[PDB]
RNA sequence: UGAGUAACGCUUGGGAGUGAGAAUCUCCCAAACCGAUUGACUAAGGUUUCCUGGACCAGGGUCGUCCUUCCAGGGUUAGUCUGGACCUAAGCUGAGGCUGAAAAGCGUAGGCGAUGGACAACAGGUUAAUAUUCCUGUACUUACAGUUAGACUGAUGGAGUGACAAAGAAGGUUUUCCACCCCCAUAAUUGGAUUUGGGGAUAAAUCAUAAGGUGGUACAAUAGGCAAAUCCGUUGUGCAUAACAUUGAGUGAUGAUGUCGAGUGAAAGUAGCGAAGGUGGUAUUAAUCAUGCUUUCAAGAAAAGCUUCUAGGGUUAAUCUAGCUGUAACCAGUACCGAGAACGAACACACGUAGUCAAGGAGAGGAUCCUAAGGUUAGCGAGUGAACUAUAGCCAAGGAACUCUGCAAAUUAACCCCGUAAGUUAGCGAGAAGGGGUGCUUAUGUAAAAGUAAGCCGCAGUGAAGAACGAGGGGGGACUGUUUAACUAAAACACAACUCUAUGCCAAACCGUAAGGUGAUGUAUAUGGGGUGACACCUGCCCAGUGCUGGAAGGU
RNA sequence: AUGAGCAGGUUGAAGGUUGAGUAACAUCAACUGGAGGACCGAACCGACUCUCGUUGAAACGAUAGCGGAUGACUUGUGAUU
């Protein structure tokens, strides 16, 4: 852990779907190049909690703002989504 | 002549005219075509007269023009129709339904005609 | 009807790859002047 | 012998025939041991330049290769029984598993005569002789069917080891040194008695009755279809190229290569062996 | 500018609403095609095109409220699936290393290299986007460390394994099929009537039975496998009569009181609910046994991985097995389009585009006509239906009078039954020739039918569908075949076959400059060259000259 | 090198088996049999005929077809000139 990998937690109405169900599933962006292994760590490090499970993918990087005067490339992001137990969560 | 849209020969005037007879049984009005309308009040005054019998050969022959919808069934038309429509229309000689002449359409700008029956 | 050119991403990566175009002299020659020829894309992976 | 090939084909007519491999071999049917094989890769005419460098051949079926003994040197004085007579289709021969009485199986060449059984023993040392014996040249008196014939020794029969081939003995030069040979094709030697042999002559003789009888059976078997030197390009050969059937017009045609090669011998002349020269296919010296 | 000339690039009509305004937006209704697809899987390919909401400014062959159009936000989860971590086939690279003005070429150890192999999961559930991934339930593997007991382990090297073609045959096995049973719904207004349709079960995984197959089971010497060997071997003996080992369908028990269901259907046809969950065979079917089996020659993969023996050693247990416990099983992928408005094709086009199940009547069919779910009216329409044209359907009679000509067009067809010659390399011809038949009711007919008989009928009976046209003479080549992509398909080419020629092994020849390699891991019965070019009988002459070869004096 | 596929229904030669039969042969009867640069023929390959397209659906094809169609196989993947 770099105490940086851990970047940032996004609430979408899916993210809403998984977290109002009972094993309380949250989703972080963090470092493609990290394994489950360092980073289940770095999360029962950040608090007195493991995972229940870990899965992985990453939002494919697509040519941003379509076809118009000033189109681009998006971003490059990797999501790992985590269960919890299902009596405890994290109070972000 | 390869494959293409064909064109349309006397199958489909007929398949339809019979839809348009049974969606206009089915309110009583119907938009269409000018040709298609005076093609159709020839068979639709025939029916009208056709079903005043009321015997099974009446029952085949009339029921060999109608089509079916989910509101009403070929047999609920045949059904309505000798129920109903038939004594109605027995005072006149001829000429139970109007035919009158619309505006153009916004599709094609060509003339519409709208076919009624009322009493 | 099939045409001259398939999009085989893995052939392409073959025939036009960088790695490639590094093991072959003139190639890397190319790249170099390349750089010098102001080109945005010198081979598939610097595109 | 072989047997005429019954197809009752309606495309043409056949007139091939097919060998028994059965009175002359044993198992046609290609699942043999796993002792002595080793898969082969053919060039598809190629070299390891990757151009195609053999003339109109390309299209074998895949054939393994047999291990076989050629030095016969490192079991000596062991005796050997013949135990089975299994094809070769690499070579024009068939090949004979036997067992070295110490307990070895090898694959050897198979000389014309043996059958599965027959007791026979090969060494370095002067013993009788029997079909199958391979024993050096200095032992051995003119007069007798010899084949796997070593120019270079201690290295392996290479010289008419193929179907029903070889080699009568035409004296011994009589400075205890180079006995003469009568090679096949009608050269004659005096080869050099440092060598070993391979008594009797060779099995799988009737490579001289053998029949093609269509393209892409040959062309299974190898070598490819192609057209005569005298059609192909007018660039490629003067010869051919155009309408009305333009012959040869050159008196010992040529290559593409402008060899003017009929009837020239091309031996070196001045190799150290030019000096062992007796007859060469037709004549004499 | 042409010019409003052409075209607007595989398929509707009506009702209702939205929206100021709608063929093209939506709901409904029907249609008719595809239906071995116009149904879904995915490889690869495109890689956000996928989803939601808003909107229609640049494109929609007009339109466009809408689009696959734009805008804002969002969607793909993997200890067992695919794959890295398992490795190799061709192949590539390749240090050092061989050759070459140099760059460089070549090349060994090796390392890379799946389209293959080693290898542990299945099902239901649920979103606006997916799901062996997520959940639910039912399981499996793999070490790690400790513990319980047993227990000797043994590679670097040796042995085996993996390890394998095509073609073909008949069975095991349960399905299939059908009769019939259960259950559910169904009860008929037209003449007639007590009708009609559908369903009928379950995975991984564990256990048991394992049909059957495959074809040897132990004793010892080792002179063989770099060694060492208890492993192959080698030798016969005992059995060689059936054990022995392997394998192996299926079937049953759970799993599985679970899903699920005919169908019912409340707020939407959503949720709930959800009956039955049965036998006999089968001269129809594939499936699995099965790397089974039979035959042929052009003779049909490796490594990985597995087992094993000895070295290697340990034998204060290093160490193995399994129980139990704990720990943990990593890297990457996952949307959809996916035969096509998301591949290519510049393309909203109709084209060629991996494999694969691919149902019914019905048939040998994956052929054909009509259908079950499916999905929609091929990004321009609407009218009259001129000449002229594309497409057809047809023309009474002659019928080849048309032509350079039966070019083109048009009779034959499917199934069943009679009969067929010349020539013939005995295989054909041949569906030669030449004729007949195809329906229904009853009975007879095997297992159902064929088939037969009687009757009846049609204008005729594969009644619709799609179904080789023959005969003879001639030229060539035998043939079957390659053949001038986007003009010619051959009598060109090829081919078997043949004469001659050269190549004797470090073979010649070829490539490079060379190493070197093919040739070739070939060995004259092999290869090359040159030409001839089914089969058959023959190929006659001429060496003046050129040439080919050979020779040795003489000149040179 | 690696692979996939070749609907359908076809023929019964060879081989082998049995028997008659011949001193043995030979000869034939019947049986298994399932070989075929075999058959037709779905797919499939090619472009041989016909028509259309003749500034197209197409920088070149679409119809009916034709021939071939278990091999002088096709096709896919990778290498390779």
């Amino acid at each position: 852990d770099v105490t940086n990998v851990l970047l940032k937690p996004v609430l979408t109405e899916k993210v809403y779907f998984n977290q109002m169900g009972e094993t309380k599933k949250y989703v972080f962006v963090v470092n493609p190049k990290a394994s489950k292994t360092r980073v289940k760590l770095a999360f029962e490090l950040v608090y007195g909690i493991k995972p229940l499970k870990v899965n992985t993918l990453i939002r494919k990087p697509t040519t941003i703002r379509g076809g118009s005067r000033f189109p681009g490339l998006s971003k490059l992001e990797k999501l790992a989504v985590i269960t919890l137990p299902k009596g405890i969560a994290i109070s972000v | 002549s390869y494959i293409n849209k064909p064109g349309k020969t006397s199958a489909w005037r007929v398949m339809t005219v019979r839809q348009q007879v049974s969606a206009v049984l089915a309110y009583g009005k119907i938009e269409t075509t000018l040709k298609k309308a005076k093609n159709t009040q020839k068979r639709l005054d025939k029916l009208i007269t056709l079903a005043k019998v009321d015997n099974f050969n009446n029952r085949r022959q009339v029921k060999k023009w109608l089509l079916n919808t989910n509101l009403f069934d070929v047999d609920q038309l045949m059904d309505h129709l000798f129920s109903k429509v038939a004594p109605k229309y027995e005072k006149t000689p001829g000429g139970y339904s109007r035919v009158l002449k619309l505006g153009p359409r916004r599709g094609d700008a060509t003339e519409m005609a709208i076919l009624q029956l009322t009493d | 009807m099939k045409r001259t050119y398939q999009p085989s991403k893995l052939k392409r990566a073959k025939t036009h790859g960088f790695l490639a175009r590094m093991a072959t002299a003139s190639g890397r020659k190319v790249l170099k002047l390349r750089r010098k020829k102001q080109r945005a894309q010198l081979t598939v992976s610097s595109e | 012998p072989i047997k005429k090939i019954i197809s009752r084909s309606n495309s043409g007519i056949h007139h091939s025939t097919v060998i028994d491999y059965k009175k002359l071999l044993t198992t046609n049917k290609n699942k043999p041991e796993k002792s002595l094989l080793v898969t082969l890769k053919k060039h598809g005419g190629r070299n390891n330049q990757g151009k195609i460098t053999v003339r109109h051949q390309g299209g074998r079926n895949k054939r393994k290769y047999r291990i076989i003994d050629f030095k016969r040197t490192h079991y000596d004085n062991i005796e050997a029984t013949v135990k089975s007579i299994e094809y070769d289709p690499n070579r024009s021969c068939f090949v004979s598993l036997i067992t070295y009485a110490n307990g070895a199986k090898s694959y050897i060449i198979s000389p014309d005569g043996i059958k599965v059984g027959d007791k026979i023993l090969a060494s370095e040392h002067p013993i009788d002789i029997k079909p199958g014996f391979s024993m050096p040249l200095a032992f051995i008196p003119e007069g007798t069917q010899v084949h796997n014939i070593e120019l270079h020794p201690k290295g392996g029969g290479q010289i008419a080891r193929s179907a029903g081939s070889y080699a009568r003995i035409l004296g011994q030069d009589e400075t205890g040194k180079y006995v003469i040979l009568q090679l096949l094709s009608g050269e004659t030697r005096k080869f050099l008695k440092e060598c070993r042999a391979t008594v009797g002559v060779v099995s799988n003789l009737d490579h001289n009755l053998v029949v093609i009888g269509k393209a892409g059976r040959n062309r299974h078997r190898g070598i490819r279809p192609t057209v005569r030197g005298s059609a192909m390009n007018p660039n490629d050969h003067p010869h051919g190229g155009g309408e009305g059937r333009s012959p040869v017009g050159r008196d010992a045609p040529r290559t593409p290569w402008g060899k003017r090669h009929m009837g020239v011998k091309t031996r070196n002349m001045k190799k150290a062996s030019t000096n062992l020269i007796i007859r060469n296919r037709k004549g004499e010296q």
